[PDB]
């Protein structure tokens, strides 16, 4: 069937647990791919709004375009190695 | 001969692939979307694969 | 009259390899018979160490004038088109606009040009029609 | 099918022409290359060298192997990339996104109506396409809130 | 243990078969040589397995002492 | 086989030389000038462009925060 | 005319003024073949094509902009 | 801001500021120069005695010719070794310690000085080619930590607790940088920014 | 199941061919029956063995999950753990598919000793294929260097006039450079007590130690791709090695360097890889530009193709060191697309022309389209594939690799677009000459492409265009495996 993301953070596990570190690595990967899925859906709305609105696309699709331009920098795959090997609070 | 061994072959591949392609779609209409190749065997899942990974990393430690 | 292309050495030393004056084969008389008529080559003719730069397959060598003359003529031409441009600009001989350039209502169609609110009006607005 | 009596005819006839360099009813089987006596194997080659001596680019011995073993192997590879029930991560993520939309909006009459009538084959075809389906509310709800849980895994900030 | 000794005998068959190529004789020459070679390496294989089984027992006993030695260091 | 290529001695001499240019190469002043350009000068130029703009170009979804067209026109007379 | 060496040079395009003896027979087959799946192109095109300016109503798009706001 | 280049250098003990009493370069070079000239000159006159004792024996003569030194080598060798010792100590005093760059400079100059004495009948560019080759070898020798890393080896680090004997733990995070031979599960993100800098995916995009 | 069957079956195949062909060495002086038709039966058995190896990886592909994170089919054999992911699975299949092609390319152009050649080809294929399924650094090095022993003898026995020069070059360039990679592996086993992939991927080493380990490994990788300035072995080896040796060298052996980056650098030395990327990009960009301009002046047909391979593998190196999914996928697709086009160009240049005229000098060939029209079609078609013309897998690999470089480094990654111009400059200079002007006066008219050579060209062209038009056959498998290699902490 449709498997699900085992929501597991690096912050709540012991890396010496081989299976727990594997889940946190998988958990971070699956949440980034969903954000890529969401970004593509938003871009689908932008394309349909642009085609239909014609010369009205500047006003009609303004907030859709603004949201796509905001999500684009970070709604991409970043990997799990960066956050696994770095502690932001230190 | 326009039906020689070399001209026919691309058309035989094309029609056969379309036929198998259309056959697969019908098979997905009657097996809850499961494909025509499902007879060969299915795909291993995470739980069955985790146990191999768990025993592999324990030995390495 | 006829001169060799650039980057052709006047001497070389490659052991016992025969030393010969570089002949650009593109310039050979095409009304003579050759064993290789297309390449203008007879069988067993010694090849220059850089013969690939001096044969039919090398880029065509134009030699109607020297390169400096062609480069001098090339610069002379576009220099005139720049003096003509510069005389008009400094003197300001081009005509002025006969009418104030087009302006639009609704704060210069700011809303229709993707402006969000009053903070971003002049960011997106076209020329504003001050006469309502 | 060595047929030693047949080679003797073949060997003798080449002897009727003393000069050199101046049959289709012959075949061998798999069991012959290992079990014939050493005398008979010598005779076969002496004919084969001389038969070939008395002579385009066909019947080289590879055609059967490549067209019975290799081409079906590539067909099987072509079938697997076509008709194997394998989800990729990007295809899984789109299905998971629609599933979480359903779970966050259980009390939504409009959304669940479209989600149920949105067939599994058109999940990856959301948007504008030839398929006439209603995903306007589905797209509307994704644009409203964020259905990923990446913020719930990074529990350490600056 | 039969599976392990089966491989050792098969190693001995390979040793004899390789020797036949060195001496340039057909591999069917003197078939008793494979039987002799197979048993000679089963004998070595049986002694080899006793050697490795002994080594694992000795290694465990030494490792227990080494872990106690390491626990003192990690403090 | 049947020697389907008409072997040319001058072709063979020329081809043999082009394969064996290394034998006659001398590390003179001319060779040193080209070695410095290709293996030191040019890599240094790319070396300084790569690290100068390492992480200095955030060009993903870059926004426009400044107007393009002028609002008012001023004649030149 | 000239010598085209047609004994062994038979490219897919013909090789120096090649028209086979049975060209009328083959031309009808190719014309049938060309016409048959030229209709197949038409049948596929009419089913698959769509108008991208009529897929979503303007009322559906207003909700998108506000929700994404 | 400075460029963030990799630093492939083996661990060495770093003397604290105010430490490193310098070594007398002239005095140390004097001992190498005088001791070498005495031995090389003394062994030269010892071999001349072996020549006089026998010159009709080809076996002795062949072996003596291999060890024989020319007049310019009897002077050049002590000078090259003396200049090496002086320049190695002089550069080490300059840099508050010995570096591979200092040894590369000291060895190539010492070689070129000697080569210009006992290899006079060779082109100048040939002597420089050897001097660059000789200087690189000694620079590589210093870069690799001379003949052994000593107190900077992993075996030494493992005996001092600076190795990885106890394993790793992600819950433990250290502000100070890990040891050269030490590995950790998780690191402070500030250390990554110090190493790589911000930009192409660190913090910002 | 995979590794155990792939090794046991091939050993039985190796022993079987030795037993049949060496049973009659003993002053029999006989005529045998397997020696007829250039050892046809022994060739056919080895050809069948190569195809069966492709069937073994398929049985494990049917059960492969593209939506599983981690290694699959985890197996223990010879005290070594063997596993496969999306990246490894495609490289194994590429390696095994070229096995039958290498044998068939040398079906009738060897002076003798066909059993030895077939065994070495099947031995090279399995050792390279096993290199993609090992799961530790030491096992990676064992398989990385084990190929040198058969490859050295393959060149020296079946090679061209300068085979002695080429055999020494491959043995010394690759062995000396890989020993530097062994030094880094020894350091890993000393300080971490293991070389397992997963174990070492989680350990962060000091930034100074990561620099030393990176340089050791990169020396072995840079020589084997190859990159400038350690590339001088490849053109000499390619021009003298047999056709099957060139196919495996140009199709698999060079791809092990990219897989080395994927295993030995990205997941374990992640912090230091970001530091080294500008240096990697500069070296690779100059490798691409220099090799393209040098290719213009070449006069040997098989050396021109050898320098063409260096230019494209610089692009693969650029893509794999981009820290984004676009570049990594683009580099992997370009590796597979190159794995078919490059062997095809060696068959056209060193397998068809050389088998007829036995001369690789460019000056002898022109106007081939007059009496070799079928050869000219395949030559022209593969030339446009080699320059990354769209509809070919090369373009999809090249465009994503260039795009991944631009995203990674907008300023210097833009120089990668010179691959589009420079590759067409030297490739279409060679093709425009072979198909241009009057048929050469130095050649006699002979047979055109035969059925065997048509078969080889068709089945190297077909995968290139299928990947070029629908690369999602490959990207679906690579998607979850490639996403694990990215290192970034966005705040
Ligand atoms: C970046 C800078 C340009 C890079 C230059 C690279 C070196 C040249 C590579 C091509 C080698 C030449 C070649 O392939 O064969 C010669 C060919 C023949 O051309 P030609 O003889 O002039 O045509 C006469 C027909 N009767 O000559 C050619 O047709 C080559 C065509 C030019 C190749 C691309 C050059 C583009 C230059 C753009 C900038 C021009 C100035 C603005
Ligand atoms: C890293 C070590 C750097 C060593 C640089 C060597 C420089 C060199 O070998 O130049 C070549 C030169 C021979 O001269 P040539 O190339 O023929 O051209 C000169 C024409 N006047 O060579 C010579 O002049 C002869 C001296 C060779 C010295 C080689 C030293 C090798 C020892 C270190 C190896 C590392
Ligand atoms: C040598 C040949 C190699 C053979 C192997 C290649 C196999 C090709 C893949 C087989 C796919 C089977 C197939 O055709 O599916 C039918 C498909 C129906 O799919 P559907 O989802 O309903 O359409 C959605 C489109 N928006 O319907 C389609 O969408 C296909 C329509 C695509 C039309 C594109 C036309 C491209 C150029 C066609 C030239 C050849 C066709 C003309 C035939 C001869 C005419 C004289
Ligand atoms: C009344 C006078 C009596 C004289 C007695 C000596 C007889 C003449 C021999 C010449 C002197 C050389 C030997 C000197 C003693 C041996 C070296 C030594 O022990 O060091 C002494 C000298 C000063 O060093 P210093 O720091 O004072 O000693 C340690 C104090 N804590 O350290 C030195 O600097 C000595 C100089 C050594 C450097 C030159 C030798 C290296 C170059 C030549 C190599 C010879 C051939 C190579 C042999 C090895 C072959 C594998
Ligand atoms: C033969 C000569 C060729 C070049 C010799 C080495 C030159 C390269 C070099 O590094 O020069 C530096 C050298 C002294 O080296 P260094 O220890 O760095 O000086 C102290 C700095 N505080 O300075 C020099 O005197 C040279
Ligand atoms: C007849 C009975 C055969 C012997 C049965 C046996 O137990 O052999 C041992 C092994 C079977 O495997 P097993 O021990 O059960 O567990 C997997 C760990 N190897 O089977 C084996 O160990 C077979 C090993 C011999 C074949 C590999 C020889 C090396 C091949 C070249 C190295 C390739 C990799 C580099
Ligand atoms: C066959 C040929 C194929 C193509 C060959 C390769 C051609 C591409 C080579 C050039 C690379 C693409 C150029 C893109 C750079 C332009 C980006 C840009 O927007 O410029 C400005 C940008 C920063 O933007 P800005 O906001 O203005 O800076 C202030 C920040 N507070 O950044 C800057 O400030 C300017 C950055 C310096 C640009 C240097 C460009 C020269 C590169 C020369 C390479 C060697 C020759
Ligand atoms: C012409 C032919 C060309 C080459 C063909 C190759 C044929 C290979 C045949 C292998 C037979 C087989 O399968 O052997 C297997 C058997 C049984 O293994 P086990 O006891 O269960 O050990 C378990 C094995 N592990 C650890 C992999 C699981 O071990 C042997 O006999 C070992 C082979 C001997 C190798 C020499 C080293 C040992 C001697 C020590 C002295 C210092
Ligand atoms: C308990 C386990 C071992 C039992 C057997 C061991 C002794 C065998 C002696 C039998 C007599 C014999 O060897 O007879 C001589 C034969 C035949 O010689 P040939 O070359 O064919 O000469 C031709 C003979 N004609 C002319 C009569 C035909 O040689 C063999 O078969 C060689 C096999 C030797 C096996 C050695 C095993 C070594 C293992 C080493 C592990 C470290
Ligand atoms: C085919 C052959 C290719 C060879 C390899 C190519 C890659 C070269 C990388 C050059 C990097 C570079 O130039 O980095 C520059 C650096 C330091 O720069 P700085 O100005 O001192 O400090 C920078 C701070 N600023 C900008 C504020 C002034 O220099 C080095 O210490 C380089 C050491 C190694 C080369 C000598
Ligand atoms: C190629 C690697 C070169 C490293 C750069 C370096 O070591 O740079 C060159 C060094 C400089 O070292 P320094 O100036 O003493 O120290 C620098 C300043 N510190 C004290 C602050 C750190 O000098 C040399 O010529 C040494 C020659 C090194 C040769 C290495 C051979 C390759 C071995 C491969 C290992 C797996
Ligand atoms: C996967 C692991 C496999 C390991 C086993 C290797 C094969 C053993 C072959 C022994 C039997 C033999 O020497 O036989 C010889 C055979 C076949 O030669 P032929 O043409 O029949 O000989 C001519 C006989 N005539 C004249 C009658 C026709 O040559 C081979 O097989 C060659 C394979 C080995 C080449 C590479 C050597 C590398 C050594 C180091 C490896 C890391
Ligand atoms: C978008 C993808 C399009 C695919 C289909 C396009 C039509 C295919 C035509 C095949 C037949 C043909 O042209 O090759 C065969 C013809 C033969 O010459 P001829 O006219 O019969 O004269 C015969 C007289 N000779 C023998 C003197 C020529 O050419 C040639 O050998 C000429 C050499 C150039 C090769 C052209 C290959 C073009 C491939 C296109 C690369 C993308």
């Amino acid at each position: 069937d449709h498997v699900r993301s085992p929501n597991v953070s690096f912050d709540d596990i012991d890396y010496n647990n081989s299976q727990d570190l594997h889940n946190a690595q998988e958990s971070l990967l699956r949440e980034q791919w969903i954000r890529v899925s969401a970004l593509k859906v938003c871009r689908k709305a932008l394309e349909s709004c642009y085609k239909t609105s014609g010369p009205n696309h500047y006003e009609d699709c303004r907030e859709i375009a603004e949201k796509y331009l905001n999500m684009l920098p970070d709604h991409r795959i970043q990997g799990f190695l960066g956050y696994q090997k770095n502690d932001p609070s230190k | 001969n326009i039906f020689n061994k070399w001209n026919v072959t691309p058309f035989v591949w094309l029609f056969a692939t379309v036929g198998i392609f259309q056959w697969d779609k019908s098979h997905r209409e009657s097996h809850d979307g499961k494909g025509i190749l499902d007879f060969l065997g299915e795909i291993k899942v995470k739980e069955s694969l985790d146990t191999y990974f768990k025993e592999y990393q324990t030995k390495v430690a | 009259k006829s001169f060799l292309p650039h980057f052709i050495p006047k001497n070389y030393s490659y052991g016992d390899y025969p030393r010969l004056k570089p002949e650009n084969l593109q310039k050979r008389d095409p009304y003579l018979k050759y064993d290789d008529q297309a390449n203008k080559r007879n069988f067993n003719e010694p090849l220059h160490p850089q013969q690939d730069d001096l044969d039919m397959w090398a880029p065509d060598h134009f030699d109607f004038v020297q390169d400096s003359i062609a480069l001098k003529w090339f610069g002379t031409f576009f220099g005139v088109l720049a003096v003509f441009s510069s005389v008009i600009y400094i003197g300001g001989l081009y005509p002025e606009k006969p009418a104030n350039p087009r302006n639009y209502p609704f704060s210069g169609l700011a809303k229709d040009l993707g402006a969000s609110s009053e903070e971003d009006t002049l960011l997106y607005a076209a020329k504003i029609d001050k006469s309502i | 099918a060595f047929n030693l009596q047949l080679e003797k005819e073949i060997r003798s006839k080449i002897d009727s022409l003393p000069k050199l360099n101046n049959v289709t009813n012959r075949k061998l089987s798999l069991t012959d290359y290992l079990f014939q006596n050493a005398a008979n194997q010598a005779l076969y080659v002496d004919n084969e060298a001389d038969l070939k001596e008395l002579d385009e680019n066909e019947n080289e011995g590879w055609e059967k192997i490549m067209y019975v073993g290799f081409v079906p192997t590539m067909i099987l590879i072509f079938a697997i990339v076509l008709f194997k029930d394998d989800k990729s991560i990007d295809e899984w993520a789109m299905d998971e996104l629609l599933l979480r939309l359903k779970e966050k909006n259980l009390s939504d009459v409009e959304l669940i109506d479209e989600l149920d009538k949105l067939s599994k084959s058109h999940v990856g075809k959301i948007g504008a396409s030839e398929i006439n389906k209603r995903d306007a509310v589905i797209i509307e709800r994704i644009l409203n809130g964020e259905y990923d849980q990446l913020s719930g895994l990074k529990k350490k900030e600056l | 243990m039969i599976a392990s000794l089966a491989g050792w005998g098969l190693f001995g068959v390979t040793v004899r078969a390789y020797q036949q190529g060195i001496r340039k004789v057909p591999f069917s020459y003197y078939p008793l040589g494979y039987v002799y070679s197979a048993l000679g390496w089963v004998a070595f294989g049986y002694g080899f397995n006793l050697w490795t089984e002994r080594n694992d027992k000795l290694l465990e006993k030494r490792v227990e002492k080494l872990k106690e030695s390491r626990n003192l260091r990690l403090s | 086989g049947p020697h389907l290529l008409r072997e040319d001695a001058s072709f063979q001499r020329y081809g043999q030389l082009r394969d064996n240019l290394a034998t006659y190469w001398k590390f003179n002043r001319k060779a040193a000038r080209n070695v410095f350009i290709f293996l030191v000068a040019v890599p240094a130029g790319l070396g300084y462009l790569a690290y100068n703009y390492e992480g200095k170009t955030p060009f993903v979804g870059k926004r426009r925060t400044e107007p393009i067209f002028e609002q008012d026109y001023v004649p030149r007379k | 005319h000239h010598i085209h060496t047609p004994s062994y040079i038979k490219p897919p395009t013909g090789g120096w003024n090649f028209t086979p003896a049975n060209w009328k027979q083959n031309t009808v087959l190719v014309l049938v073949g060309f016409t048959a799946c030229c209709v197949g192109l038409y049948k596929l095109g009419e089913a698959g094509s769509y108008n991208p300016k009529l897929k979503y109503k303007e009322e559906e798009l207003s909700r998108w902009n506000q929700s994404a706001k | 801001e400075q460029f963030h280049l990799p630093q492939p250098f083996w661990p060495t003990t770093k003397t604290k500021e105010g430490e490193y009493v310098p070594k007398d370069s002239i005095r140390e070079a004097s001992k190498v120069f005088i001791g070498s000239g005495v031995l090389l000159g003394g062994m030269h006159f010892r071999r001349l005695m072996q020549y006089k004792k026998g010159s009709a024996r080809p076996g002795l003569a062949k072996y003596l010719n291999l060890f024989s030194l020319s007049k310019s080598q009897l002077i050049g060798f002590p000078v090259a070794l003396g200049a090496f010792s002086f320049l190695s100590h002089s550069f080490a005093n300059l840099q508050e310690g010995q570096t591979a760059t200092g040894e590369f400079a000291a060895s190539s100059i010492a070689s070129l000085i000697g080569l210009s004495i006992f290899r006079t009948k060779k082109p100048l560019s040939s002597n420089v080619a050897i001097a660059v080759g000789m200087g690189s070898l000694f620079g590589f020798l210093t870069w690799a930590g001379n003949f052994n890393l000593g107190d900077n080896s992993y075996r030494a680090a493992l005996e001092a607790g600076n190795g990885n004997e106890g394993g790793f733990d992600n819950k433990v995070i250290k502000t100070e940088r890990q040891g050269f031979w030490e590995g950790v599960y998780r690191r402070p993100l500030s250390q990554t920014v110090e190493d790589l800098g911000e930009g192409r995916g660190i913090i910002t995009q | 199941m995979l590794v155990q069957n792939l090794i046991i079956f091939n050993i039985i195949g190796i022993v079987l061919l030795v037993l049949l062909n060496n049973n009659n060495n003993g002053i029999l002086n006989k005529k045998s029956l397997l020696t007829i038709k250039n050892e046809l039966k022994l060739k056919q058995i080895g050809l069948i063995i190569s195809i069966i190896n492709i069937l073994i990886i398929i049985e494990n592909w049917i059960g492969f999950n593209s939506n599983y994170y981690g290694f699959q089919n985890i197996e223990r054999f010879l005290n070594i753990y063997w596993g496969i992911d999306g990246i490894s699975l495609l490289l194994v299949l590429l390696t095994l598919i070229l096995g039958p092609i290498a044998i068939l390319s040398n079906w009738k152009n060897l002076k003798g000793y066909y059993t030895y050649y077939v065994i070495s080809i099947n031995m090279l294929v399995i050792l390279m294929a096993l290199n993609f399924i090992c799961l530790d650094l030491v096992s990676f090095y064992i398989l990385f260097e084990s190929t040198l022993a058969p490859l050295f003898l393959l060149i020296g026995i079946y090679g061209a006039n300068n085979k002695n020069k080429a055999a020494y070059y491959v043995l010394i360039y690759t062995l000396a450079s890989s020993l530097f990679m062994l030094l880094s592996i020894v350091i890993y086993y000393i300080i971490i007590n293991s070389t397992d992939y997963i174990y070492i991927n989680n350990i962060i080493l000091s930034i100074n130690l990561q620099s030393l380990l990176f340089i050791g490994i990169i020396i072995g990788i840079a020589v084997k791709t190859p990159l400038m300035p350690v590339h001088t072995w490849l053109p000499t080896v390619h021009s003298e090695s047999p056709l099957g040796g060139s196919i495996l060298l140009a199709g698999v052996i060079l791809k092990l360097a990219i897989y080395g980056v994927i295993r030995l650098l990205l997941p374990n030395l992640s912090e230091i890889s970001m530091m080294f990327t500008p240096i990697i990009y500069i070296i690779s960009i100059l490798t691409l530009i220099y090799s393209s301009l040098i290719t213009l002046k070449q006069t040997d047909l098989k050396v021109i193709i050898a320098y063409s391979s260096i230019s494209h593998l610089a692009v693969c190196m650029i893509g794999i060191f981009a820290n984004n999914l676009i570049g990594i996928n683009g580099s992997l697709i370009l590796c597979l697309a190159h794995g078919f086009v490059s062997p095809a160009l060696f068959i056209l240049v060193g397998g068809i022309l050389y088998d007829r005229y036995h001369n690789r000098l460019i000056n002898y060939y022109q106007g081939l389209s007059t009496f070799m029209p079928i050869f000219s079609i395949y030559l022209v078609v593969f030339s446009f594939c080699n320059t990354g013309t769209p509809l070919s897998g090369n373009f999809v690999g090249e465009f994503l690799s260039i795009t991944g470089a631009v995203i990674r480094h907008p300023i210097i990654g833009s120089l990668t677009a010179a691959s589009v111009l420079l590759s067409a400059c030297y490739q279409m200079k060679l093709t425009n000459r072979l198909t241009g002007s009057v048929f050469s006066q130095y050649l006699h008219i002979t047979n055109d492409v035969t059925n065997r050579e048509i078969f080889l060209l068709n089945w190297l062209l077909i995968p290139t265009i299928i990947i070029g038009i629908y690369p999602s056959f490959v990207t679906n498998i690579l998607n979850l495996a490639s996403s694990t290699l990215i290192y970034s902490v966005l705040i």
